[PDB]
C-alpha cells in the first residue's frame, strides 16, 4: 500500500581518484558509493572530498568471473574539503 | 591421494635442515625473515628442489596444481613450530617457486601444457581493477537459522553447497558480507614481447590471472616474467560454441619477475653528502647530463637546471610566483633538440611525454571523455595534470593544433587547468616545469632577423619561457670532425657520475633542501638589472622585463641546490646571470654582436 | 599612434570599456633600482611579508 | 572620481 | 590511498579521499511499508 | 648443392655488381640510379645494437619523384612482381587503416584478433606506395609514427596493444604541378611535411627532357615492348636466380671494423664543407643523418658485393650516389 | 578597490535596468604585474 508508506532517498555517489596522481600509465580506478538521507546532495561533482565509509561488496551482473563480486563503499559520513568553494 | 601425505614431510626436511653456501641454513633463514615483514609469500628456487630430489620437481612439472596444496599448509606448520603467533595471521602461506625453463616464450604453447607448470615471458598491457574473491565462502541461509560455517571455495568453482543444517531447503542458501573473508584478484592482458618476434607473425595476446600478494604489483610498459600453470579453463559455457567444441585458455600465474623501487637510504645519503662538497660537481653534473649525444655545455645546462628544481615559493597569502624554469629549446634539424628532451623521461622522478598532438598519449588537454568498451565516464588530465611536481616534456610546438596553445598557455599562467566540463567542475593543479623542442621556420637559421621573428611561436607565449637555447651553426672543420668521430663511433659499437647516482641526487635534494637568499649583500643584483636593462635598449626590443630579472634569481636558487647549499651565494649568481644573460644575447638579431662587447663585466 | 585603434580595427571595445589604464615601464636607475631592490625583498628574506 | 576618472582620459589622449 | 585496498578491509570503516565524477538522480527506498494480502485481506507492516 | 656452385660462380666475378644494376627493370629504359635506388633496398643494413639503449637504423628509404610518363610506376610494379613479402597500394585510398591494424573484435570469443594489415603484413620488406601527396594528413603522420619510433601503437575501445613493424619504404610522389620547377627547392616542391621528408633518403628525382637519340631509343624500346617479337630482350641474369643470390646475400653480417672509416669522416667533411656556401644550394645541411645515412649505404653496398669490411672504395660509391642525388637538386 | 565594492543598481520601470560595477582596462607591456594583479583580485573577491 503506497498511501502509508513512507520513503527515504539514495544517491549513488561515484568516486575517482584525483587525476593528478599516480596513474601514470593507465585509467584511473573509481569506486562507487551509496549514500542514504541526510548525506544526500551534500556534494557537488568537483568538490574535492574525503569519504569515512565501510568498504563491501555487491554481486551484480557479469560485465568477470568467476565468483568475482565487484566493490563499493558504503558512506558513513562524508566530511568534505574546506570549503573548498 | 594419501599417497602425498607421505611427500610433503620430505620436501619440509628439504625446506628446514638444507644448508648451502658454508652451511648456515637459507630457507630457516628464509621463514624468520617473513617473519616480522610478514609478507606471507615463500619463494623457492627451483634448482635446490630439482638437486635434492628430482621427483618433487618433475611433480611440480606434470600436475602443479594440487602439490602447491601439499606444499603450503605444511610450509604453514614450519612456520607455526618457528612462529607460535603466527597462526593468527593470515592463516596461510603460498609459494611462488623460481626457476623452471622451458621459457616458453609465449607464442609456443599445446593442449599438452596446460594443467602442467608453464613458465612464460612478455609485455604487460592495460589491466583491469583489483577485486575480491571469496575465499572462505559461508550462508546465512533462511529459515535454518545460522551460521552454517565457512567453507572453501575455490578457484574457480564456488559450488554447489548441496545439502546442510536442517533441511538444507528451502530455506537455502545466501552468501553474507559479515564473517566471509575475501582474497584480492586481477586480471593482466600478457602480450608476447614484440623484440622477439619472428618476421610476419604477430604477437598474441594471452591472458594471466593474479592473486594474493601478486596483485598490482606488475606495471603496464614492463616486459614481466610469470610462472604459471596453464589451464583451458572457464565459463565454460559456452554452450554458445557449439562448433566446434572450443575451450579458452588462461595462464594462471604464480609468480612475477620484472625486467630484466628507487630511494635514499641512510648509508647512501651519509655518503652522498661528502659528493655534494666540492664545488665542480655542478660541472660534473652538466657532462653526466647527456651523455651519448655529445651535446654542448650549454644546451645541457639548461636542461640540468630546470630538471633539478626551484623555490615554489608561496608569498604570504597570496602569491607563489614560480619555482620552475620552463626550458625553450629550440631546435634544427639533424640538431639533438628531440634526444635530449628523451633523456628526461628515464632520469626524472615523474616526467611525461606528450609529443606534440595527433597523439602519442597522453594528448596536452585535461578533458572528460567517454570510456573504452561500456563503462561510466572517467575524467582525465593532460600530460599538464598527470605530470604535477614532475617534468612535462613536448616537442614541435609549431604543429600543436590551437585548442591545445591555449591549454599549455593557461598552465604555464595561473599553474592550474580549470575543466568545467560535462557536469564535473573543478581546477585541477598542475605546477609541471615544460621543457620544450621547437622547429625553427624553415632553414636552420631562417634569418639574421629576431629570434620570435625567426620562428612561429607567438612573443607572448615565449615570454613564458625564461632559457632560450639556441642552437647552430654553419659548418665547421673541426666540429664536423669531432661530431663526426663520436657519432660514428657509436654506430661502430655493436669523470661523470654513475647515472643512477645522479638520477637519485636530484629526487634527494628535491624533496630534502630548501635555498634562500639573504637581503644583506645581495643588493647588487638591482645594480646588475640596471646595467643590463638601460644599455640594453638602445639595441634590440623588448625583450628585457622584470619577469626576465626573476628568471635570474629563481635559477639561481636552482643552483644552490645542486649545491646543497641550503642558502643563495654569489657563485651561484654568477652562474645564473650567466645563464640568463647568454640566452638573451642569443636570441637577439645579428646587431647582437654589438651586444657582446659589455657582456665582458657581466662575464 | 592614435590611443584607439589598437583592438582589431575598432575601437568599440575601448568605448564600452570605462576605465582604460595604459600601463608604461621607462628606465629610471632610481625608480628601476626602487622595484628592483623591491623584489629582491619579496622573494625572500620575507621581510616584505 | 572626477580627477581619477581624468587619468583616465590622460589615458585616452595618448 | 584509494589505488591501495586491501581485500582484508571488507566490511571495516575505511578512510580515503578523491575526487567525484558524478552524482546520481535521487532514489527512494521504503524505510516503512504497510502491506495487505490480497486474497486473505490480512495487513502487515514490514519496517526497515 | 648444385645450385651453391651457381653461386661461388656469382660471388667469384667482379662484374656481378654491374650485372645486377643493369639487369633489375628490363621494362624500364636506363636511369640508372633507380636501379640501385631499388636494389639497395632489398639489402638492407645491420639494423642492430648499438644498445644501451636506442638501436640504430638499419633499413633505408626512397622516394622517387618527376613529370608524369616517366614510368616511375613500373619500378613499384616490377618491385611487387620480383620480391616476397611486399605489398603494393595506390593509397590516397589507403584509405587509413589500412597501413595498419583494425584491430579485429569481436571474433567471437574473446576477441582481439588482429587484422594483417597493409603495411604491417610485409615487414622486414619493401611496402610501395605511389603519391604520398594524395593521402593528405591523417595517414601520413602514421607513417611517420612506422619510420620514427619504428612500432606500431595500436589501441582502439577495447584491448591496447603494440605491434612491430620494421620496414622500408619506397613510395612515388608527385610535383605540386606535376612538373619542375627547377629554380624552386626541392623542399618545396614535394609538399609532404617536414618530418617525414627528413627521414626518406634519399630522392632520385627524375626529370624526362627531349633528347632525339634517347627520343629515338625509347620510342623503339616501347614499340619493341608492344612486339612479341622480338621480346628477346634478356637480362644477364634471370628473374628466378636473383633471388636465391639475395637470399644468400642477405645472410652476411657486414661489419666495418676497418679504420679506414677514418676516412668516412673526411668525407662525410668533404661533403658539407663545398655545400655550406652558398645555402642557396641543395641544402639540406647537409644533415648528420646524412653521416648517419652513408652507414647503412656503405652496408648496403657490402651486401651487394658479399664482401666484409667493405672497402674504401665501395664508400665512395655510395658517396658518389648521394652526391649525384644531392645535385639533381641543385639546378 | 572602486572596483569590486559594485555600485548603483537600479531596477527602475520600465524593465531597462542600469547596472554596477564598470570595468578595467590594464592594457600595457609585460613587467606591469597585471597578470599577477589579476590573480590578486581573484584571491580577494568573494566570487571570481
Ligand atoms: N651531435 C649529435 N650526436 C648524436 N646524435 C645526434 C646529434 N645531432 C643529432 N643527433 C640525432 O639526430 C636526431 C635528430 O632528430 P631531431 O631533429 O631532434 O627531431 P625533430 O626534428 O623531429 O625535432 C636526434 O634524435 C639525435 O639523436
Ligand atoms: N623507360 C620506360 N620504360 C618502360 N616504360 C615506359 C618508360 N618511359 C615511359 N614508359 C611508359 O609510360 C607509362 C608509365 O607512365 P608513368 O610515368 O608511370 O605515369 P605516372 O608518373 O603518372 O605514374 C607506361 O605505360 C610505359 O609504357
Ligand atoms: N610593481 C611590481 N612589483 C612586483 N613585481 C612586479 C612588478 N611589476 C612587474 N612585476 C613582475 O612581473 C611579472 C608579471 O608579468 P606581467 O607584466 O603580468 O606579464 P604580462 O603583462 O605579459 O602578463 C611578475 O613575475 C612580477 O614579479
Amino acid at each position: 500500500i503506497h498511501e502509508s508508506s513512507k520513503f527515504i532517498d539514495q544517491q549513488f555517489l561515484k568516486l575517482q581518484e584525483i587525476p593528478e596522481l599516480v596513474p601514470v600509465g593507465e585509467m584511473p580506478r573509481n569506486l562507487t558509493m551509496t549514500c542514504d538521507r541526510y548525506l544526500t546532495n551534500k556534494v557537488i561533482p568537483g568538490t574535492r572530498v574525503t569519504i569515512v565509509g565501510i568498504y563491501s561488496i555487491y554481486n551484480s551482473k557479469n560485465g568477470s568471473g568467476v565468483a568475482i563480486r565487484t566493490p563499493y563503499i558504503k558512506i558513513l559520513g562524508i566530511q568534505s574539503d574546506v570549503e573548498t568553494s | 591421494p594419501n599417497v602425498s601425505r607421505t611427500i610433503a614431510r620430505e620436501l619440509k626436511s628439504f625446506l628446514l635442515e638444507y644448508t648451502d653456501e658454508t652451511g648456515r641454513s637459507v630457507y630457516g633463514a628464509r621463514i624468520r625473515t617473513l617473519g616480522e615483514m610478514n609478507s606471507e609469500s615463500l619463494e623457492v628456487n627451483y634448482r635446490h628442489l630439482a638437486e635434492s630430489k628430482a621427483i618433487l620437481a618433475l611433480f611440480l612439472a606434470k600436475c602443479p596444481e594440487e602439490m602447491l596444496k601439499i606444499f603450503d599448509l605444511v610450509a604453514m606448520e614450519a612456520t607455526e613450530l618457528h612462529y607460535p603467533d603466527y597462526a593468527r595471521i593470515h592463516s596461510e602461506i603460498h609459494v611462488r617457486i623460481s626457476d623452471f625453463p622451458t621459457i616458453y616464450s609465449l607464442r609456443e604453447l599445446r593442449e599438452s601444457n596446460l594443467s602442467s607448470l608453464v613458465r612464460v615471458t612478455g609485455v604487460v598491457t592495460r589491466r583491469t581493477g583489483v577485486f575480491p574473491q571469496l575465499k572462505y565462502v559461508k550462508f546465512n541461509c533462511l529459515k535454518c537459522g545460522s551460521i552454517l560455517g565457512p567453507f572453501f571455495q575455490d578457484s574457480n568453482e564456488e559450488i554447489r553447497i548441496s545439502f546442510c543444517t536442517n533441511c538444507k531447503s528451502k530455506g537455502p542458501f545466501r552468501v553474507n558480507g559479515e564473517k566471509t573473508v575475501y582474497r584480492n584478484y586481477q586480471r593482466v592482458t600478457l602480450q608476447e614481447a614484440p623484440g622477439t618476434v619472428p618476421p610476419g607473425r604477430l604477437p598474441r595476446h594471452r591472458e594471466v590471472i593474479l592473486l594474493a600478494d601478486l596483485v598490482d604489483v606488475s606495471k603496464p610498459g614492463e616486459e614481466v616474467e610469470v610462472t604459471g600453470i596453464y589451464k583451458n579453463n572457464y565459463d565454460g559455457n559456452l554452450n554458445a560454441k557449439n562448433g566446434f567444441p572450443v575451450f579458452a585458455t588462461i595462464i594462471e600465474a604464480n609468480s612475477i619477475k620484472r625486467r630484466e623501487v628507487f630511494s635514499w637510504t641512510e648509508e647512501e645519503e651519509r655518503e652522498f653528502r661528502k659528493i655534494s662538497r666540492d664545488r665542480g660537481i655542478i660541472d660534473k653534473i652538466i657532462s653526466s647530463m647527456a651523455p651519448s649525444i655529445y651535446g654542448h655545455r650549454d644546451i645541457k645546462t639548461a636542461v640540468a637546471c630546470s630538471l633539478f628544481g626551484g623555490v615554489p615559493k608561496n608569498v604570504n597569502g597570496k602569491h607563489s610566483i614560480r619555482g620552475d624554469i620552463n626550458v625553450l629549446l629550440l631546435g634544427d634539424p639533424g640538431t639533438a633538440k628531440s634526444q635530449i628532451l628523451k633523456y628526461v623521461e628515464k632520469t626524472a622522478h615523474r616526467a611525461v611525454f606528450a609529443t606534440g598532438q595527433g597523439a602519442s598519449a597522453v594528448g596536452l588537454t585535461a578533458s572528460v571523455r567517454k570510456d573504452p568498451i561500456t563503462k561510466e565516464w572517467t575524467l582525465e588530465g593532460g600530460a599538464l595534470v598527470l605530470a604535477d611536481k614532475g617534468v612535462c616534456l613536448i616537442d614541435e610546438f609549431d604543429k600543436m593544433n590551437d585548442q591545445d596553445r591555449t591549454s599549455i598557455h593557461e598552465a604555464m599562467e595561473q599553474q592550474s587547468i580549470s575543466i568545467s566540463k560535462a557536469g564535473i567542475v573543478t581546477t585541477l593543479q598542475a605546477r609541471c616545469s615544460i621543457i620544450a623542442a621547437a622547429n625553427p621556420n624553415g632553414g636552420r637559421y631562417n634569418s639574421t632577423l629576431p629570434l620570435a621573428q625567426n620562428v612561429s611561436l607567438t612573443e607572448p607565449i615565449l615570454s613564458r619561457f625564461d632559457i632560450l637555447c639556441v642552437v647552430r651553426d654553419l659548418v665547421d672543420e673541426e666540429a664536423d670532425e669531432r661530431l663526426a668521430t663520436f657519432v660514428v663511433d657509436s654506430h661502430v659499437r655493436s669523470s661523470p657520475i654513475p647515472q643512477e647516482l645522479l638520477m637519485k641526487y636530484i629526487h634527494y635534494a628535491r624533496t630534502k633542501i630548501y635555498p634562500k637568499l639573504h637581503q644583506m649583500d645581495m643588493d647588487k643584483v638591482s645594480r646588475v638589472y640596471a646595467d643590463l636593462r638601460r644599455e640594453s635598449i638602445s639595441t634590440g626590443s623588448f625583450p628585457i622585463t622584470v619577469r626576465h630579472l626573476e628568471s635570474i634569481l629563481r635559477i639561481a636558487e636552482s643552483f644552490a641546490k645542486m649545491r646543497l647549499s641550503e642558502f643563495v651565494s654569489s657563485y651561484d649568481l654568477d652562474r645564473a646571470i650567466k645563464v640568463v644573460v647568454d640566452s638573451f644575447v642569443d636570441a637577439q638579431k645579428v646587431s647582437v654582436r654589438r651586444q657582446l662587447r659589455r657582456s665582458f663585466a657581466i662575464y | 599612434k592614435s590611443p584607439g585603434d589598437n583592438i582589431d580595427f575598432q575601437t568599440t571595445i575601448l568605448s564600452r570599456f570605462d576605465m582604460i589604464f595604459i600601463v608604461k615601464d621607462d628606465h629610471n636607475e632610481e625608480r628601476d633600482i626602487s622595484i628592483a631592490n623591491h623584489v629582491i625583498n619579496i622573494h625572500t628574506g620575507n621581510a616584505n611579508a | 572620481a572626477i580627477r581619477l576618472f581624468q587619468a583616465s582620459t590622460m589615458d585616452a589622449a595618448s | 590511498p584509494l589505488r591501495d585496498l586491501d581485500s582484508e578491509h571488507v566490511s571495516k570503516i575505511v578512510r580515503l579521499s578523491g575526487i567525484i565524477i558524478s552524482t546520481s538522480v535521487l532514489s527512494s527506498r521504503a524505510t516503512y511499508l504497510s502491506i495487505m494480502c490480497r486474497n486473505c485481506r490480512h495487513t502487515t507492516s514490514i519496517t526497515i | 648443392s648444385d645450385e651453391i656452385n651457381e653461386l661461388k660462380e656469382m660471388v667469384k666475378d667482379e662484374h656481378i655488381y654491374d650485372k645486377l644494376v643493369r639487369s633489375i627493370a628490363p621494362a624500364v629504359f636506363g636511369h640508372e640510379a633507380v636501379k640501385k635506388g631499388i636494389l639497395l633496398q632489398m639489402l638492407g643494413g645491420v639494423h642492430k645494437s648499438t644498445v644501451e639503449g636506442i638501436k640504430l637504423r638499419g633499413d633505408i628509404n626512397i622516394c622517387v619523384v618527376g613529370d608524369p610518363s616517366t614510368s616511375k610506376s613500373q619500378f613499384l610494379k616490377y618491385v611487387v612482381g620480383f620480391a616476397p613479402r611486399s605489398v603494393y597500394t595506390s593509397g590516397k585510398a589507403s584509405s587509413a587503416a589500412g597501413l595498419t591494424a583494425a584491430v579485429v573484435r569481436d571474433e567471437e570469443g574473446g576477441d582481439y584478433t588482429i587484422e594483417a594489415g597493409a603495411l604491417m603484413l610485409a615487414d622486414n620488406g619493401i611496402c610501395c606506395i605511389d603519391e604520398f601527396d594524395k593521402m593528405d594528413i591523417s595517414d601520413q603522420v602514421a607513417i611517420h609514427e612506422a619510420m620514427e619510433q619504428q612500432t606500431i601503437s595500436i589501441a582502439k575501445a577495447g584491448i591496447h596493444a603494440t605491434l612491430n613493424a620494421r620496414t622500408s619504404i619506397l613510395a612515388a610522389a608527385n610535383p605540386v604541378g606535376g612538373r619542375y620547377n627547377r629554380k624552386l627547392s626541392l623542399r618545396g616542391n614535394l609538399n609532404m611535411t617536414a618530418p617525414i621528408m627528413s627521414r626518406f633518403d634519399l630522392f632520385f628525382v627524375i626529370l624526362d627532357d627531349c633528347n632525339e637519340k634517347i627520343d629515338t631509343e625509347l620510342a623503339s624500346h616501347i614499340v619493341d615492348l608492344h612486339m612479341k617479337r622480338d621480346e628477346a630482350i634478356e637480362p644477364p641474369f634471370s628473374a628466378e636466380q636473383l633471388r636465391r643470390y639475395i637470399k644468400y646475400a642477405r645472410t652476411f653480417k657486414p661489419i666495418l671494423t676497418k679504420e679506414a672509416r677514418s676516412y668516412l669522416v673526411e668525407k662525410y667533411k668533404e661533403l658539407r664543407k663545398d655545400d655550406a656556401q652558398g645555402f642557396s644550394r641543395s641544402s639540406y645541411r647537409i644533415t648528420v643523418r646524412q653521416l648517419e645515412s652513408m652507414i647503412r649505404l656503405s652496408e648496403a653496398i657490402a651486401r651487394a658485393n658479399c664482401v666484409d669490411e667493405i672497402t674504401p672504395s665501395f664508400i665512395a660509391e655510395a658517396y658518389d650516389l648521394l652526391r649525384q642525388s644531392i645535385i639533381r637538386v641543385d639546378v | 578597490v572602486c572596483l569590486l565594492m559594485g555600485g548603483s543598481k537600479k531596477i527602475l520601470p520600465d524593465g531597462m535596468r542600469l547596472r554596477g560595477d564598470i570595468n578595467v582596462l590594464l592594457l600595457g607591456d609585460p613587467g606591469t604585474a597585471k597578470s599577477q594583479l589579476l590573480k590578486f583580485v581573484e584571491k580577494v573577491s568573494p566570487i571570481a
